[PDB]
């Protein structure tokens, strides 16, 4: 599989994803890493697109101890309300994004949670896969 | 190897197989070639020439550094070339000699900082060409570059920062254009540049000065004017004052989603007035003032993703030409008032989707004196009351949408009453209780009903249910209604029916029967649990046109031979058959019914 | 060796080459080729710099029927002058020149000629080497 | 396959050997490591672990997609990294962790469009950061980057239109800082941007607008400001107004070259007055009006790549002060004139070459009053006659270059006389006739005589020859003289001579007698007619300390036999072993002297 990465460790939490793609690895860095997440944080990502964003949803599966905690989508980019600059890029284009991600504020209870991310197109596509642990602890 | 054949002798996918060269596998005869994600670090006269069929070549991201003479000489046909995301050091004059009657070209992130890279002096009939993440700094196309049937000029993501009278002119022989400047940061705009000028669509998506772009656009008509931001922008301070060029301008349509337009001044509008639809979306509005001067003859208005806590805090009177009002996706939960809209006689659809919108009394308070409303949607809600004639108040309506929102409708009471020229219901996830007679009058020109996700009481449909008025319906869809059975005469009165989706239920082979008096429907029974279809209902399935049985339970032994034979006697009825697969007995499991001969004598 | 291109092929002059530096080819079209050749001709010119370019020297060698007609060098970039905006990048880049090179205006008597054009930097290591031949016919 | 070891255990070019990793063979001791060229499409900790004693690092155009986490985790005593010419999606946070003193960072077309692309926290005391030829639209830098240490800021071909004050203020930390912004054409600067700056140099090649430079530098202290444009751009015209703003500015230096002057005039420069030096080449000056005010300071002037026909139309009453004065490269013949400079009072240094200039009397009357004068070049001109005494006008001169200009000297005439302070002479392809025995006389402080390509009757240097008088002379260069011998006491009266040039000729063994008064010197017989050197030779080469033998028929048998022991014995004296060679016996012909050893009687 692609190496571990560490997106984030800091003010107690701790990220570390791969990605679930057999095709490609990315490239994320979060800012300001704390076990009390602040709202809308900035990230720094780098990935190749296999398919045009002009329509682009992320799923979030969040599990801790082998059983769910909530299951969520949401659209980055659609028709109607492109909601970054980067909506409309196309296949095969090398993007980079460093930027707000405008995430509700959350406080993070100690222990550990597997966290599944995918980016998908209309056609469910996959654009990103990332199979994360985050870990919580004293701080 | 191993591309894909998409289409027999016509389309194949070889994306992602580290080629180096075409196979020599693929036809001579191939039209549609998806080569993306290979290895090709020259190409030249060779690499092409027996595909002198293509009318579609994808070199996305292949590697390619050199494109040298007569590369595309035998692509005679060649209707669109994407050549995006390859490093290209050089193009030779002639690489684009063959393909003389292209039409579109993709050249995205190939490096170039120049338009004259590209030496398209053959490509006489070009409509679009995409330019977008490079570093090219003008608009201005070459000397000699045909602009006659250019319809899509895009430069996303450059660094154009300027558009100058020069510029411009370069285009003057283009008509209808729709010009992409989305993420260049213009800074200035040549007085005059734009004099007389006539587009289809202009984008300045993220633009940092709107003040510079109304200016500059000085007498333009433009019928798409795309000028939203994004939330990775820096916000500027919105006010009248930014407007002012519009006043001088022809705009049929125009786009400003995500400015922060917040405690917004009732004069903000008044060079808005030639505008026939203007988008808000995600302005970060709790409310408009009334006398909001400038939009009384606007049309379609989108307030989609704002942040209003009443449906009344739109002031309403500001619209009186409306004939279409978008406000979906409102951040807080939204309460839609009595006769908040009651001015908007002209209304004609109306979105008020992903709103939490939660009531005890729906819809003729909220939606008063709204006469010709004709397309309504309420999907995505929290719970609504409705009691009979619940829509008095828009008689017209055709289209009906209350998906994914809960109903609560009293035992007998007939809610779409009087609705008599709906055509289109979608209940999806109502949770409504589909056994009561009563529940569906009042809608004798319905064709279309979508009951995914709702249920009968112990999951059978009985004789006497709330489909048995509904005598125009053509499409019913009960896909995923937790279904076990469904009576022979539960759709009889139904006469109509030609498209009926039953999948994702656990029906069994005697629910045919439902269907005995129809012919030419299509029927989707997947991932039901059929196993045996006995003789006497083979002639209810011959009078079909596509019947979809895949992900069924199928029986494969000489109890079922009669359907079996049948089978192979239907294929051209039969929709999915590559997953129609057996499941008994054991020796079986999992192969095709298509693959499947018994001799049971 | 690389591939013969051509550069020119217009009233009555042809000019074919190919690149002479074993580690790499570059690519070169020239307008309005003629045997009256203009003063000021533009190129479009593509290659993958080998070195700085700081300091940039051309090198003109001319031959017909084996005789030796024109030695001249020429410098494009120097400390004290850099003619071009190209001047000063850097080995690794690449690079592409669309543009006028100052030559000077010249008949050609028909025939054919050999050239030896080399770009080199202030040690004579390579930039670019082309070997080409130019045939001058009636038109 | 394999990389080239320039130092050992120190310094190795592994350049184009398409390596995917650090050869195994490379010490752990490497300092200076030339990677370019090669294929690494992923770096990580992995990758440069083990080379723990770096000190430069050279990655260009290693196809490099990835830096992973603590790719330099070893790297604590680097100095330069060169990430030039790599496609880069993604660098990791930590991936510069270990380089915390890093000095040098180049990340030159690295497709980048931010520099926080480059996470740089680690990096506290960074002096060069280069930024070049990427997408980048701003100066900004990362908000708490130090800048105490940075002293060169690159970002040369970038995207860059506009400088804020917020852009400028992020660098108010540095300290005498260049500022490259060459090939970014700035469209503006925020009023107030430069209050306070201090630079040392600030580029703004080929900017389209002067008029924004001029004004938006107010209040700047620059020593170098650097405003030429190129042959390749398309620059309109420099008004007068233009240089307004400069009287609200200081600076030192300022070059203007490829421009072109509308309307030159007597106030043009006003706001000149506090320059330095200014730079005009190659601006189509083919004169300059009298009367021009605010040029009465100016120390250094450049006129060179320009079209005078005369000397005099430059009109040298304009810049009184001037202590440099170059003129050359003039693109027509430069008629010299009489006292054309004769104003110039304090003139220090004046450089005529390439001037196309033709002369049959020189120099006084061109020199006229240049009585302060130090150096003077004549170079690469058309055939000057010179009389005895030909620079009575500049007794004070200390350098002189005539090299590449032919020379006309009548017999025993003597025109350097009365140059007493003279201490470099170069005549390199004068073709003087260095028999003509007063041709030195007057040269007591000579030091440094070029005699490149000149001529000898007989092609022999004389007992009595007109080099004896140069009792000072340190360095002579007689190579590509035709030279066939040098009588033993040519040289005898030279006693301070410690580099002497004999290359090129076609020289015996016989020559080297002629040095046998000197020690410690550097002696270059390259490419002459050496074969044999005897025995009584030997004590006179052992006396230098640098001797250049290469391509000589030097004598591979036993005849030399005293000599090719010698040689064995004293490589450190001998420059350039790698390429001398035996010319005989056959078997040996092509072979090093150092991969000599004979058995003798
Ligand atoms: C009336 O108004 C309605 C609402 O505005 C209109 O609704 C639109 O209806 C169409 C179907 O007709 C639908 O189109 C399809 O979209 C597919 C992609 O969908 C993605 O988004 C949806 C919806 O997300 C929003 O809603 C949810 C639920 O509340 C919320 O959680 C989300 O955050 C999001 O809300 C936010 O964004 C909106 C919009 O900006 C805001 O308004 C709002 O305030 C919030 O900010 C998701 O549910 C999808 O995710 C499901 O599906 C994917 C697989 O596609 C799964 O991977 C994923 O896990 C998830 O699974 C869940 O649902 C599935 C069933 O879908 C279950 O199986 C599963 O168990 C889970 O429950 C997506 O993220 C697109 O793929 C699809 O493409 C198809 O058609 C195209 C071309 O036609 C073909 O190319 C393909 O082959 C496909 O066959 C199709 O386009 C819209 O999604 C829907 N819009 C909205 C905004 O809801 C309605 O149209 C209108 N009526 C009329 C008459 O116009
Ligand atoms: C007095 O003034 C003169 C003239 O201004 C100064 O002359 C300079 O002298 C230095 C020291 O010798 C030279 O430095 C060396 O340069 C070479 C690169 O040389 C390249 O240019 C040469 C000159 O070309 C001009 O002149 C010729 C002949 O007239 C003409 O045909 C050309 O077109 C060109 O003239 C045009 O350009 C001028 C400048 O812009 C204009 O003024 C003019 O009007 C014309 O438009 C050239 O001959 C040479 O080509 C030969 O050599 C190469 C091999 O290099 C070979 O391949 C060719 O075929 C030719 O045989 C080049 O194209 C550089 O390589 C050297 O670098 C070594 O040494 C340095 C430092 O010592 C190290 O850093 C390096 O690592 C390296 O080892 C060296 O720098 C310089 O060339 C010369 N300048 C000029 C303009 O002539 C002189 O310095 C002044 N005196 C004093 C005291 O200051
Ligand atoms: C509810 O069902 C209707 C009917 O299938 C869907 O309406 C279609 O919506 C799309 C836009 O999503 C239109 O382009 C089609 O023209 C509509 N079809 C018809 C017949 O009008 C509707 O999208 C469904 N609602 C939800 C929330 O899924
Ligand atoms: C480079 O980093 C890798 C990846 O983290 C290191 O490998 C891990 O080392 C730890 C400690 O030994 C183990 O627990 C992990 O199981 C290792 N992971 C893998 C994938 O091997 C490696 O040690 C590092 N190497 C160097 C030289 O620093
Ligand atoms: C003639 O010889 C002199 C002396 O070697 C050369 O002078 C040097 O010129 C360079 C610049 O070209 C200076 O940096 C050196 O400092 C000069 N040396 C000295 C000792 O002053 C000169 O370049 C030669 N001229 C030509 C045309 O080649
Ligand atoms: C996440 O990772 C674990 C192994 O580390 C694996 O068991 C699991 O299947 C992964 N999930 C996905 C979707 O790849
Ligand atoms: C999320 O989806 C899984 C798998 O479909 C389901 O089992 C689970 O109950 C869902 N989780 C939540 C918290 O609703
Ligand atoms: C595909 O091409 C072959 C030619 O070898 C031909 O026999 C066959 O009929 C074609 N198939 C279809 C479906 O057109
Ligand atoms: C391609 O061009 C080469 C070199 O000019 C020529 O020899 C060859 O015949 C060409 N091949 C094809 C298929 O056109
Ligand atoms: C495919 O093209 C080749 C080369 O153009 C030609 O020789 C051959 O006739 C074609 N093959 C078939 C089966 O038509
Ligand atoms: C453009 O300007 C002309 C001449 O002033 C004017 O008559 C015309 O109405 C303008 N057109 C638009 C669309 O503003
Ligand atoms: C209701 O609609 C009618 C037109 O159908 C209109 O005349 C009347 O003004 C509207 N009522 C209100 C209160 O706006
Ligand atoms: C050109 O160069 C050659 C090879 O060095 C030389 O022999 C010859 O003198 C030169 N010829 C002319 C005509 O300048
Ligand atoms: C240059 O190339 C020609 C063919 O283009 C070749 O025959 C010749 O030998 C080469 N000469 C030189 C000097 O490189
Ligand atoms: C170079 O390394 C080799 C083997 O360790 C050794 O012969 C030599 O002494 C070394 N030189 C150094 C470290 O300077
Ligand atoms: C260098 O260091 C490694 C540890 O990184 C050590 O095992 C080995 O002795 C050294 N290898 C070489 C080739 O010098
Ligand atoms: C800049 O402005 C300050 C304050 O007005 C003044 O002291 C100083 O002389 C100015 N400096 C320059 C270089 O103009
Ligand atoms: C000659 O030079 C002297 C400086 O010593 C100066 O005073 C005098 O004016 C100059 N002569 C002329 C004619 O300018
Ligand atoms: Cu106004």
């Amino acid at each position: 599989g692609w190496p571990k990465h560490t997106a984030c460790n800091s003010g107690g939490l701790e990220v570390v994803y791969q990605s679930c793609d057999p095709l490609q690895d990315f490239g994320l860095s979060i800012d300001q890493c704390s076990k009390q997440i602040q709202s809308n944080l900035n990230i720094r990502f780098g990935i190749i697109l296999r398919q045009d964003i002009r329509k682009l949803f992320l799923d979030i599966t969040l599990m801790a101890k082998g059983s769910s905690i909530l299951n969520y989508s949401y659209p980055l980019c659609e028709e109607d309300q492109p909601k970054f600059s980067f909506c409309g890029r196309r296949k095969g284009e090398q993007i980079y994004y460093a930027g707000p991600v405008n995430n509700p504020g959350l406080d993070v209870p100690q222990g550990e949670y597997q966290l599944l991310l995918e980016l998908y197109n209309e056609n469910r596509a996959t654009v990103a896969c990332a199979n994360a642990t985050v870990t919580s602890s004293e701080f | 190897q191993k591309c894909i054949e998409k289409e027999v002798n016509k389309t194949y996918n070889c994306e992602n197989l580290g080629l180096n060269e075409i196979p020599g596998t693929l036809p001579n005869s191939t039209e549609c070639l998806e080569f993306s994600f290979n290895v090709l670090p020259t190409i030249q006269n060779t690499t092409f020439s027996r595909l002198i069929n293509l009318t579609f070549l994808d070199l996305t991201r292949c590697q390619i550094y050199w494109i040298h003479e007569d590369t595309f000489q035998s692509q005679h046909r060649l209707d669109t070339l994407v050549l995006t995301a390859n490093p290209l050091i050089f193009m030779a004059e002639t690489a684009l000699s063959g393909p003389k009657a292209l039409k579109h070209l993709f050249f995205i992130q190939t490096g170039i900082s120049s338009i004259d890279f590209i030496p398209l002096h053959n490509q006489k009939t070009l409509e679009s060409l995409y330019l977008g993440s490079n570093h090219i700094s003008s608009i201005k196309l070459p000397k000699g570059f045909p602009t006659e049937k250019l319809k899509v000029l895009d430069f996303q993501n450059n660094a154009i920062h300027y558009l100058s009278k020069e510029d411009m002119s370069s285009l003057q022989q283009a008509t209808n254009l729709s010009l992409n400047l989305n993420g260049n940061d213009i800074a200035g705009i040549e007085p005059g540049a734009f004099d007389s000028a006539v587009f289809q669509s202009l984008n300045f998506g993220g633009t940092q000065n709107l003040l510079v772009i109304f200016k500059g656009l000085k007498n333009s008509t433009i019928q798409s004017l795309w000028l939203g931001t994004f939330e990775d922008m820096d916000d500027e301070d919105i006010s009248p004052a930014v407007f002012e060029g519009l006043c001088e301008m022809s705009v049929e349509s125009i786009n400003l989603q995500k400015h922060y337009f917040f405690n917004i001044s009732s004069n903000t509008f008044h060079c808005f007035s030639g505008l026939q639809e203007l988008d808000l979306t995600a302005t970060h509005l709790s409310e408009l003032p009334s006398g909001l001067v400038g939009l009384s003859t606007l049309k379609k208005l989108v307030l989609s993703a704002n942040k209003f806590e009443n449906l009344c805090q739109i002031s309403a009177s500001n619209f009186p030409s409306l004939t279409h009002l978008s406000i979906k996706g409102n951040t807080k939960r939204l309460e839609l008032g009595t006769g908040c809209l009651e001015n908007l006689e002209n209304l004609r659809e109306l979105d008020l989707s992903h709103d939490d919108i939660e009531t005890s009394d729906c819809c003729n308070l909220q939606l008063r004196n709204l006469s010709h409303l004709q397309s309504l949607n309420l999907s995505y809600n929290e719970p609504l009351s409705l009691k009979t004639e619940a829509f008095k108040e828009c008689p017209q309506l055709e289209l009906l949408d209350l998906a994914f929102t809960r109903l609560k409708v009293k035992d007998a009471q007939s809610p779409f009453q009087n609705l008599h020229l709906l055509k289109v219901l979608n209940l999806s996830h109502s949770l409504l209780d589909i056994s009561s007679e009563q529940l569906f009058d009042g809608l004798p020109a319905l064709q279309h009903l979508n009951l995914q996700g709702n249920h009968f009481p112990k999951g059978n449909i009985q004789k006497t249910n709330s489909l048995q008025t509904l005598g125009r319906l053509e499409i019913l869809v009960l896909s995923f209604c937790d279904l076990s059975s469904i009576d022979q005469h539960a759709f009889t009165s139904l006469k109509m029916m030609n498209h009926v989706d039953l999948s994702h239920n656990r029906l069994t082979s005697s629910s045919i029967e439902a269907l005995s008096h129809l012919k030419g429907i299509y029927l989707n029974l997947a991932s039901n649990h059929i196993s045996i279809i006995l003789p006497s209902l083979l002639p209810i399935l011959s009078q079909q046109r596509t019947i979809n049985l895949r992900q069924n339970p199928l029986d494969c032994t000489c109890s079922n031979i009669y359907f079996l034979e049948w089978y192979k006697e239907n294929m051209q009825k039969l929709e999915d058959t590559e997953d129609t697969l057996c499941e008994n007995p054991p020796l079986l499991r999992g192969v095709r019914l298509s693959d499947v001969t018994l001799s049971c004598s």
